[PDB]
């Protein structure tokens, strides 16, 4: 054997071409894996064709893979058929690609940044089968680190600076110990609502929790929990999505543009 | 500003988690777990416990022997002067056998120690690979990590063992030293005509660059949707939440296409793995089937031509 | 002696000891092969 | 830490990044440390000849006495200004060769005359002068001897590398490239000149030795590798600069200086002018250049002294 | 066409500039003001590169070989002024278009982030890559005093630029910031392979097993290296490693020539000349 | 005259730690800088008429 | 009645913003003078460039 | 000073003792290293006595 395959072809040239064929197959494989969610696409192409043309692009979809959930929570198929969901919005113009304007109060529309899918109405579970996100009042073995302030008792302040409530309890993740939610006693109504840690900016000196997402008045409409001591995956999405809607809807100037 | 979720503001303490129970007959995990406040600021506070089984013990014993041999020879290279050892530490190295020894075992200070350090380090790395395989197996997990580690080991073996054997010379192998192995890296490229023109070196860089690009993309993406629980990617894979949807929708709006919460980790896995796969191939092709990479590029029309504004009379053409 | 197995696990001790002995045995053979005076695979 | 901008000299095509970068203040200090000596006023025409007057003149025979005296005054400033004529002469006796410095300096005259007359491929009408190396010191500041490297245990064979050395510009490369390449004539080229393997069995280690020599060359001239190379193809002369051709002759010129002028003088030289291996203080790059692309930044001193050229 | 769950997210507003003028989608892409600006910045820059390839360095050397196409910066003699189009001026125009396209891409990402109500980590992270490019073609050339110090626009020609810039310091591996940046690049790749492996091995376990848990994830790397950073923190670490690699790479090149002109190994002489040894 | 009020703002244990650490580092740094010079290296300047092999001129 | 800037910009941000901008601008201008050899005061009041003679050139030949 | 003892109400002697001992040891090591690196004051390599 030798390095020269022909007068021009050599082993290194063959090796690099061999990689291109493998890499092409790898990209096709990866794109097919990418398409296990959200495909076939929601398209006008399908709509005018009466559903006779499924928009998948290239490569086409893969055969459904099986996710067996722990604790007999069920089995999900990664490529799955999903029922169409109506949107609480209307197009701002009739051309394709035009955005939609939410209907009613945008913070309550469940559209745009306030939209969320309906997840399972079951709590995420620890390896031992207990609910994962729970208040500190039921996860008695958990505690706040000594060097960090206790969130409980802190004043919750909305985006406008007005006081929204106080922190009654802290919800922790029992698998990876960390704060995920802050239970707020709303100043107006008194009904407890959850506040995700991702929307909470701590002011350690002032003992204040600043929520730039929504105003103090918006806290009254935060989606509530069925059971007081646990939260389902469905409820988690509903709560987080509501605060996210405030990043665009809470104040009129947040819609933009800047100039 | 809004909470960027870079540092944990308020840390939570629980009893140390012993870990998921191992199959019956396995050795217990060692180390009483402790909590580090500063580790918990950026990540998890718990340090330990660790599983140190039979395979890990052998890897440590083999690994220390290789490391001790390297450090001893570095100290010997400065004639036992520990002060000069510290001054020159970055420049010191255990250097491979001389070219005239071929693949034979040379005397200790002429490459013999290097071969022992190379063998013992290779054994410890191989034993560590078995440990990563066993740890995944003991937890009922798939062997993605051990495959990715094997790809890195393939590159490591190509550098110090497979290429030297194919060239029939231990002198082709990498010195055990900080600046010495950088000198080897530069000299390798110089010796074989500018490794920039090795297409598998080009590919390795594209995947190394892509690894940083993808982890920056994916790391920023998860942090951007961690306000929705995007960090809990198992939940988002089995039960697609708004975090996965917004993550995919962001990238679809940005660049016209997107991954899923699971498939992004397949892109990540392959990008990192291909970095060392193509690196190994490029090394194995160099000096064996290609002598001068730049001249190979000229033959295949890869190297650009520049206008001749400067040139040298060749003294050998006299 | 006999109590050395009361504070040392027999399993961890044996694999560690055999690991050291195997590494030590390899090291001595390697050193002898490195020595021209004791390389038994020469002429 | 240096302050930008540097003075940049482009030597290649735009975008190829073949450039020399000079810190203006570092360049200023180097120039002030490499200033030439002003030439003596030209000697009066005519007069008695060297051969008629002087007995033991074996090299500068074709000189007039006025020019010969001018040369002795010049070399005194160039070599031994703090010691005077008696550094190379027995006191009272001008023609006596009973001191080693006279035997050496006579051979040094031949070294200079041969360089200025037969090595113009390198020194190119600028030539050299005893000042170019000595700079007013009897011992040139930048000389080299065969380096044993750092001390090693008696049972350890030295690697000759993996040790921070200014000789290779503080890298871990083989720290003694002078001996194989500037005294001996070991092959510097390591790069194969075919795309596919065709018998070049040069080891990777030999590339480190060449890299060490080029580190010393670049430090000696105060330039970077692109002064003579397009680094995309180090081997290729077509993509190199004209200075690479000059450096090629300079290497052979240095080998001739060390093998044919310095080495045969070893017995005359005292032990203080010898290295641990017993080899004499030898000439390399930086003996003339001293960190500059041209010695004394191209100052032209030799042209004013006819004694420095072969008859 | 949108993802099957995407329609409920295609909301009006969130633009930085433009309001409703360009607030629409073209296929999958969101356009906005900076989609229009970015697209025609890229389109012009791409067409000028093709035009630069059409005339080449000269008519004799002109090539459409994708490896050999090269749009070169001006000669250093042009300083920081504008060069003629065929003498590096085209490179200067393409560089301006590239900056316009890259920044518009980042700003379009900001508008998308506002629409979706997510953190701005992605555009912030992309700014580091843009900053590295700006250092290479703007900051460093200005510090050196000539636009010709920028790298040429060519798939292989800019490797020749990298090679020669590296050998302008005789051994570029000894650059301390370069060493730090490579360490971050190498560690990031290792962390990415580890994170990709762990997620895949947990969600695609051995046959006959259910999907694993976050407890398995922490246990796995605790069993291997005695520490688990956590599901959230690995993304902090991956972002940190990738951003630190680019930051230190930008530092390493901007100190190579503007703030250091010697060989890089010589820089370590501060440590070698410490009076302790 | 009323400068004692500063430790009402700063813990006077940490300041004592800071000033010692800063002064020590500053003292060592100034000594290193002097040792790095030929003029003020008090150990290798010849005075008081120092009393201490072939040489390697290039290294 | 020029207070209105303080009803639309926080005193604290502007004062820190002004200080950072002014310090950066002053550093920038000081550097620009150091960039110019005519205004480089770090060279000394009685700074004289080295005299070049006998065919000396500070820089090697360019392109 | 006649009232210096009041420092120890602010610094715990445990931390002071460790810091003092660790710093002095490194200082003594550093000074010995500095002397050994000089030809004049390297007492091991100077050739005296004999
Ligand atoms: C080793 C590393 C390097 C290797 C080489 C790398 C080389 C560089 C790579 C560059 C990649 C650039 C392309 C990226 C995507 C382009 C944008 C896009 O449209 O995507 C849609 C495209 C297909 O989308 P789909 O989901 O199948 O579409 C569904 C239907 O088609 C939807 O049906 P539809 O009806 O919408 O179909 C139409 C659709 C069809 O889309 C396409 O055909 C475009 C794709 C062609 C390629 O049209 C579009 O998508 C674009 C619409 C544009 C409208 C405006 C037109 C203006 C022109 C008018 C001017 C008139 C004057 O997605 C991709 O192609 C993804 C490519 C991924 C490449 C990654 C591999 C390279 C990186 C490897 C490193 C990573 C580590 C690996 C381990
Ligand atoms: C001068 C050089 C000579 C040479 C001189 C010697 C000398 C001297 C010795 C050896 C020893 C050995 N030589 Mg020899 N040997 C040479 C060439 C070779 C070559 C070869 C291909 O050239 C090989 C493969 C070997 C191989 C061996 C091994 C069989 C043995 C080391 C085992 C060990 O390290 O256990 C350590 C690793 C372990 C895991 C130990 C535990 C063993 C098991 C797990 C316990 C079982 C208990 C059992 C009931 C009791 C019997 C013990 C048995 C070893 C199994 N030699 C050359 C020709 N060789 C050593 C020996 O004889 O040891 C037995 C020894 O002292
Ligand atoms: C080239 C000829 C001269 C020279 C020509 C000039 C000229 C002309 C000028 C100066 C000016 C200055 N020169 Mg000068 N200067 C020279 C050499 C020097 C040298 C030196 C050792 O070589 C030094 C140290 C200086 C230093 C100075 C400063 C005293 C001054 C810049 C003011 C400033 O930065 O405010 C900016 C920084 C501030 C902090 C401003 C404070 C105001 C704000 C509102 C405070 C907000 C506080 C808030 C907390 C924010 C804090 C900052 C952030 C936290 C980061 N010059 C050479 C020798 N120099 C300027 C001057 O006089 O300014 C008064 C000026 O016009
Ligand atoms: C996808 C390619 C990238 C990659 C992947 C990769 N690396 C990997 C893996 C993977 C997938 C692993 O699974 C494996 C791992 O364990 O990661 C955490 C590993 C690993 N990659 C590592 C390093 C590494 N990877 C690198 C690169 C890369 N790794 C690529 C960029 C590099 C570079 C860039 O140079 C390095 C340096 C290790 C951290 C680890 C493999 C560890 C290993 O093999 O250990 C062997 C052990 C020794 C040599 C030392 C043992 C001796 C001790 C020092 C003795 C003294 C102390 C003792 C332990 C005290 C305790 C004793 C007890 C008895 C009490
Ligand atoms: C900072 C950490 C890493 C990183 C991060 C990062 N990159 C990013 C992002 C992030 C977070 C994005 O959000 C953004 C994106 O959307 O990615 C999909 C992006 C991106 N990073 C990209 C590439 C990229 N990133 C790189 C590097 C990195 N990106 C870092 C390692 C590299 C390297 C190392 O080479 C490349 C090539 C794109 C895929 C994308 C940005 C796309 C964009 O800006 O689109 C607008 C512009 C065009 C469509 C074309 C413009 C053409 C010009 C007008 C002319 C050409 C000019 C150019 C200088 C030519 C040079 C050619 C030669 C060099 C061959
Ligand atoms: C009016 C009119 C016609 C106007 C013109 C049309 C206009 C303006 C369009 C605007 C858009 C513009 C300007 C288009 C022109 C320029 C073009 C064509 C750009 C194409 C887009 C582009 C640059 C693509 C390059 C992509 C490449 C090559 C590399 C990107 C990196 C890479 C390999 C990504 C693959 C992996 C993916 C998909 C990562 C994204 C991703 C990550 C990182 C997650 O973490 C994640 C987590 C959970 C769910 C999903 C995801 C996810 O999808
Ligand atoms: C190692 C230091 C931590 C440590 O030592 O923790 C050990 C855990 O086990 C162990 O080996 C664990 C061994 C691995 C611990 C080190 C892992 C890296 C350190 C944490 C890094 C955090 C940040 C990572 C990068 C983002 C405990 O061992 P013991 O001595 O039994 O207990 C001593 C303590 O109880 C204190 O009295
Ligand atoms: C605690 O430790 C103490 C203090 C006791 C000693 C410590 C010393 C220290 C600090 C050592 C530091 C060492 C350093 C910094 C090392 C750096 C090493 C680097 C950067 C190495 C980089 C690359 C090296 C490579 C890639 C080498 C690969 C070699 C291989 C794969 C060789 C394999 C060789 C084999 C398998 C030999 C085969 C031949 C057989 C037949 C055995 O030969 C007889
Ligand atoms: C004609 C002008 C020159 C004269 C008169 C001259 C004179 C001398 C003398 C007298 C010595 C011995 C000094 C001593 O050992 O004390 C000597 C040595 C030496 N010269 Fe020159 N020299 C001249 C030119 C050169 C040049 C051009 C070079 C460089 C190429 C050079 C390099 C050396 C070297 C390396 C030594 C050995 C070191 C030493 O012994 O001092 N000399 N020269
Ligand atoms: C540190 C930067 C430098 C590097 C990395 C470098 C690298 C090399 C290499 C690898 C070779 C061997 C070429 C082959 O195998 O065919 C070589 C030869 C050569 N280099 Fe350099 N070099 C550098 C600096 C210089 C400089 C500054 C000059 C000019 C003063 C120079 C002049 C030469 C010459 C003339 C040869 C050919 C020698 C011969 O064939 O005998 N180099 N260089
Ligand atoms: C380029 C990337 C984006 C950055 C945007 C800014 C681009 C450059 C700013 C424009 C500055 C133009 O400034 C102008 O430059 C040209 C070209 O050097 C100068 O021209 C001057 O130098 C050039 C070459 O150095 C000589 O050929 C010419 O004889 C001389 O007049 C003009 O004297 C100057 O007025
Ligand atoms: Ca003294
Ligand atoms: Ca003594
Ligand atoms: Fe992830
Ligand atoms: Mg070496």
């Amino acid at each position: 054997m030798s390095a020269a395959i022909t007068e021009y072809m050599d082993v290194a040239q063959l090796t690099i071409w061999a990689f291109w064929f493998f890499f092409a197959g790898l990209i096709i494989y990866l794109r097919r894996e990418d398409k296990r969610e959200g495909y076939p696409l929601d398209s006008d192409r399908t709509e005018r064709s009466g559903g006779r043309v499924k928009v998948v692009g290239f490569p086409d979809l893969a055969e459904p893979k099986t996710f067996v959930l722990p604790h007999n929570a069920g089995t999900v198929m990664a490529p799955r058929v999903e029922a169409p969901t109506s949107i609480n919005a209307t197009p701002v113009a009739p051309f394709p690609g035009a955005p939609f304007e939410p209907n009613g109060d945008p913070m309550l529309s469940g559209f745009g940044p306030s939209a969320s899918p309906d997840r399972a109405k079951h709590c995420d579970l620890t390896f031992e089968g207990l609910p994962k996100i729970v208040p500190l009042r039921v996860a008695t073995d958990f505690s706040i680190a000594e060097r960090d302030p206790d969130p409980r008792g802190m004043t919750v302040v909305g985006l406008d600076g007005e006081v929204a409530g106080t922190v009654s309890d802290v919800w922790v993740d029992r698998s990876e110990p960390q704060i995920r939610y802050l239970e707020v006693k709303v100043a107006a109504g008194g009904k407890n609502v959850l506040l995700p840690i991702g929307f909470s900016r701590f002011d350690k000196k002032a003992r204040k929790v600043k929520v730039a997402a929504i105003k103090a008045a918006h806290f009254a409409n935060v989606p509530t929990l069925a059971k007081p001591d646990q939260i389902t995956l469905y409820e988690e999405d509903k709560v987080c999505a509501y605060y996210a809607g405030g990043k665009l809807y809470a104040t009129a100037e947040r819609a933009g543009p800047l100039l | 500003p809004e909470y960027q979720n870079i540092f944990t503001t308020v840390q939570v303490r629980a009893p140390a988690y012993p870990g998921v129970p191992l199959p019956k007959g396995s050795l217990p995990r060692i180390g009483k777990p402790i909590f580090s406040y500063w580790a918990g600021k950026i990540g998890d506070a718990q340090i330990g416990p660790i599983y140190l089984g039979f395979t890990g013990t052998l890897s440590i014993i083999f690994g220390f022997m290789a490391i001790f041999i390297i450090g001893f020879n570095m100290l010997a290279s400065v004639d036992w002067n520990i002060i000069q050892f510290v001054k020159h530490f970055f420049w010191l190295g255990l250097e491979p056998p001389a070219p005239q020894y071929g693949l034979t075992i040379p005397p200790l200070s002429e490459g013999g120690w290097w071969l022992m350090a190379g063998f013992f380090l290779t054994m410890s790395i191989l034993l560590w690979w078995v440990r990563t395989y066993k740890r995944a197996e003991a937890l009922g997990m798939s062997q993605h990590l051990s495959w990715a580690f094997a790809a890195a080991i393939f590159f490591y073996l190509s550098l110090g063992f497979i290429r030297p054997v194919m060239m029939g010379s231990w002198a082709e192998a990498v010195p055990f030293g900080i600046f010495p192995h950088l000198d080897w890296t530069a000299a390798f490229s110089i010796r074989y005509g500018n490794l920039y023109y090795n297409p598998f070196h080009m590919l390795s860089i594209a995947f190394l660059y892509g690894s940083a690009l993808l982890f920056a993309m994916h790391g920023a993406t998860i942090l951007a949707v961690s306000r929705f629980g995007g960090d809990r990617e198992i939940d988002q894979i089995t039960d697609r939440g708004t975090a996965a949807e917004r993550a995919a929708i962001f990238w679809r709006w940005t660049m016209g296409f997107n991954a899923s919460m699971e498939s992004i980790h397949r892109w990540a896995w392959w990008c990192a793995v291909l970095t060392v796969i193509t690196a190994g191939i490029g090394i194995l092709l160099t000096g064996t089937v290609v002598e001068n990479w730049y001249l190979w590029a000229i033959k295949h029309g890869v190297a650009p031509a520049y206008p001749e504004v400067v040139t040298a009379v060749d003294p050998y053409a006299t | 002696m006999h109590k050395i197995w009361q504070i040392f696990d027999p399993r961890r001790t044996l694999v560690a000891l055999f690991g050291f002995l195997f590494v030590l045995g390899l090291l001595i053979h390697f050193i002898l092969l490195s020595s021209p005076a004791f390389n038994w695979l020469s002429g | 830490c240096e302050r930008p901008p540097p003075e940049v000299v482009q030597k290649g095509y735009r975008g190829v990044a073949m450039e020399q970068n000079y810190n203006p203040r570092l360049l200023e200090a180097s120039i002030k440390a490499n200033l030439p000596v002003e030439s003596l006023p030209a000697a009066a025409p005519g007069g008695p000849s060297v051969s008629d007057v002087y007995e033991n003149v074996q090299v500068l025979k074709d000189l007039s006495v006025a020019e010969f005296t001018r040369t002795m005054v010049a070399v005194t400033t160039w070599v031994a200004p703090k010691e005077g004529c008696n550094y190379c002469h027995v006191p009272g006796n001008w023609a006596s060769d009973d001191i080693y410095t006279k035997v050496v300096s006579r051979r040094m005259f031949e070294l200079v005359r041969a360089t200025n007359s037969n090595w113009k491929d390198h020194v190119a009408e600028t030539g050299v002068t005893c000042y170019t190396c000595h700079r007013g010191n009897p011992v040139p500041k930048y000389v080299w001897v065969t380096d044993p490297g750092p001390n090693q245990p008696s049972g350890v064979t030295p690697t000759g590398q993996n040790y921070a050395s200014s000789t290779v510009a503080y890298s871990a490369l083989p720290l003694d490239p002078y001996t194989p390449f500037l005294d001996q004539s070991n092959e510097i080229r390591v790069i194969g000149q075919t795309a596919l393997p065709a018998g070049n069995t040069t080891s990777l280690k030999q590339a480190e030795w060449t890299y060490g020599l080029m580190m010393q060359i670049s430090d000696s001239l105060g330039v970077n590798c692109t002064f003579c190379h397009n680094s995309r193809s180090f081997y290729d002369w077509k993509q190199s600069t004209p200075q690479r051709t000059t450096a090629w002759y300079a290497i052979r010129h240095v080998r001739d200086i060390n093998q044919n002028y310095i080495w045969p003088l070893n017995d005359a030289l005292p032990a203080s002018r010898k290295g641990p291996y017993g080899d004499p203080f030898k000439v390399g790059c930086m003996t003339c250049h001293q960190g500059a692309y041209k010695p004394l930044y191209g100052a032209q001193m030799a042209k004013d002294y006819p004694a420095l050229y072969e008859s | 066409a949108m993802l099957s769950f995407e329609r409920k997210y295609r909301v009006r507003g969130g633009t930085l500039i433009g309001g409703d003028l360009f607030d629409f989608w073209v296929g999958p892409f969101y356009v906005g003001f900076f989609g229009v600006a970015g697209f025609f910045f890229a389109l012009l820059g791409v067409l000028l590169i093709v035009w630069g390839a059409t005339i080449g360095p000269n008519a004799e050397l002109q090539t459409y070989n994708i490896w050999q196409i090269s749009i070169a910066p001006p000669d250093l003699s042009y300083g920081l002024g504008m060069a003629p189009m065929t003498e590096g001026g085209l490179w200067q125009i393409i560089t301006i278009c590239a900056i316009g396209a890259f920044v518009s891409w980042a700003l379009r990402e900001v508008e998308i982030c506002r629409k979706l109500g997510i953190g701005f980590h992605i555009p912030f992270a992309f700014a580091f890559a843009i900053g590295a490019y700006l250092v290479l073609v703007v900051v460093r050339p200005i510090l050196m005093g000539a636009w010709g110090h920028g790298f040429p626009y060519g798939i292989l020609s800019h490797l020749d630029w990298v090679s020669n810039v590296g050998y302008q310091f005789l051994h570029f591996h000894y650059n301390p910031a370069h060493m730090l940046a490579i360490t971050f690049f190498f560690t990031n790749c290792l962390a990415l392979s580890m994170h990709g492996s762990l997620i895949l091995s947990v969600t695609n376990p051995q046959k006959g097993e259910e999907v694993k848990t976050s407890e398995h994830e922490n246990t796995f790397f605790r069993d291997i290296v005695g520490y688990s950073i956590g599901a959230l923190a690995i993304h902090r670490l991956g972002l940190f490693l990738a951003l630190s690699a680019v930051f230190w790479s930008a530092v390493c090149i901007v100190i190579s020539g503007p703030f250091w002109t010697r060989g890089w190994p010589e820089w370590w002489n501060w440590w070698l000349e410490l009076p302790l040894w | 005259p009323d400068l004692w009020k500063i430790w009402l703002l700063v813990d006077p244990r940490r300041i004592l730690i800071a000033v010692f650490a800063f002064l020590t580092v500053l003292g060592l740094a100034i000594h290193m800088i002097l040792l790095s010079t030929a003029e003020f290296n008090w150990l290798e300047d010849g005075v008081p008429a120092a009393t201490v092999t072939p040489v390697v001129p290039q290294r | 009645q020029l207070y209105k800037i303080w009803l639309a910009f926080d005193p604290r941000m502007a004062l820190i913003g002004l200080g950072a901008f002014l310090f950066a601008l002053a550093l920038f201008i000081h550097y620009m003078l150091l960039r110019s050899p005519e205004f480089d005061w770090l060279l000394g009041p009685d700074y004289a460039p080295v005299t070049l003679s006998a065919g000396m050139s500070a820089l090697p030949a360019g392109r």
